[PDB]
């Protein structure tokens, strides 16, 4: 409940929507939330990069972060044991970190058989008859840290034979099939040539009289001379101007009205809220559709009931609010269209279900 | 691990104060033994 309340507070419009849907008894919180409902890998640089921030005013900013401590614990389980065995009783956390900095711990400055069993690589293991310490310690602890990081990354003759097969096989002298494709060859390619364009009454011309007309025009334009006066006339020019004149046939319509001032911004915002609510309700309705299981029938019936309740409890007050101002905008018409479309869809599907059963 | 120069100065001050107080202690012991 507390988490849900916080999440609703994070989205006040949804919180307002949740209120308008639940308090108005349109939908239950169970049905409301029925449809409503990061790990970081281990980096090896978490030690060298992370340093005690020595701000000039003698400031030892540790910048203690949970992720850094978790990375330390994953890489060094011993640090987790030290933390669990000391705090909060034996010592404080910051004192433990300071001790870690001062200690030498911070200031430190085979499954596969063939190519791993170095002890077994030789078949003649006879007897011995036929700052070095600092360097060895540094190497050992570096290898330990690397192994710990690699392990934290995750968090038999058959194996030997498989490893040998992987090692010996050459990609050149194998197979190169790579034919994971399916060829396609349609039946009638003429569908696209005249595609979604509907059938047009492309009438053909008459009999050889078409050829006679072609010959007539061919002879007519065979002896052609350019003309200038005949190109245009003032009367034709006047007609063209009138067609192009404001308010003319070519100038379709004209000026329009400022819709913004015709509706208050509060009414516009409430319309947005109702749009989002109805849109989500119908989205869930269409998600349930088509009803392929008997459970979906009850869910869609509940969806329709919720739509009816929301309409009655919000749009009708919204309709009255608009009507009191006598707004000429039919914003409610869009909502009515959507609601009636959904209701008719459900009624038609119920009719189909009744017909199938009978 | 924080302001190493301050720590070194503190160590030097402790060293010089320790030398001063130890030689004062030796002088005091000499004084009282001579009095005895």
């Amino acid at each position: 409940l507390e988490e849900k309340n916080r999440m609703l507070q994070e989205d006040p419009v949804l919180f307002q929507l949740y209120k308008d849907l639940v308090v108005s008894q349109v939908i239950s919180a169970e049905e409301f939330w029925a449809n409503r409902l990061q790990d970081v890998g281990i980096s090896a640089a978490f030690l060298a990069d992370v340093r005690p921030q020595t701000d000039g005013c003698n400031g030892l900013r540790y910048n203690l972060t949970s992720d850094i401590i978790e990375s330390i614990f994953r890489t060094y389980p011993a640090v987790k044991m030290k933390y669990a065995e000391n705090v909060p009783h034996n010592m404080t956390e910051k004192e433990f970190w300071t001790r870690f900095f001062q200690s030498h711990y911070f200031h430190r400055d085979g499954v596969k058989n063939p190519l791993l069993d170095l002890t077994a690589l030789e078949d003649k293991p006879l007897d011995e008859g036929y700052k070095e310490n600092s360097n060895a310690a540094i190497i050992k602890r570096f290898n330990h840290h690397s192994a710990m990081v690699l392990a934290a990354g995750l968090r038999q003759p058959a194996v030997k034979r498989a490893k040998l097969q992987e090692s010996i096989e050459y990609e050149d002298l194998g197979k190169n099939n790579s034919v994971k494709t399916i060829a396609l060859n349609l039946k009638k390619s003429d569908r696209y040539y005249h595609g979604p364009t509907p059938i047009q009454s492309l009438q053909y011309a008459t009999s050889q009289d078409i050829i006679n007309s072609f010959q007539s025009i061919r002879q007519e334009m065979e002896a052609y001379t350019p003309k200038l006066t005949q190109v245009l006339s003032s009367s034709a020019a006047s007609s063209t101007i009138t067609a192009l004149s404001p308010g003319g046939a070519l100038m379709q319509g004209g000026t329009q009205q400022a819709i913004n001032q015709m509706v208050p911004n509060d009414i516009q915002s409430e319309l947005k809220h109702l749009y989002v609510a109805v849109g989500e309700l119908l989205r869930h309705f269409w998600s349930c559709f088509p009803v392929n299981t008997p459970f979906l029938e009850e869910k869609v019936v509940k969806m329709k009931s919720n739509l009816e309740r929301f309409q009655v409890t919000k749009l009708c007050p919204f309709q009255e609010k608009i009507r009191r101002q006598y707004l000429s905008t039919n914003l409610v018409s869009h909502i009515e269209e959507m609601l009636q479309t959904a209701y008719n869809k459900l009624h038609t599907w119920q009719s189909r279900r009744l017909m199938k059963k009978t | 691990i924080e302001t190493p120069e301050q720590a070194k100065t503190r160590e030097r001050s402790e060293k010089i104060k320790l030398e001063f107080e130890t030689y004062l202690r030796r002088a005091m012991k000499r004084f009282n033994k001579g009095v005895h």
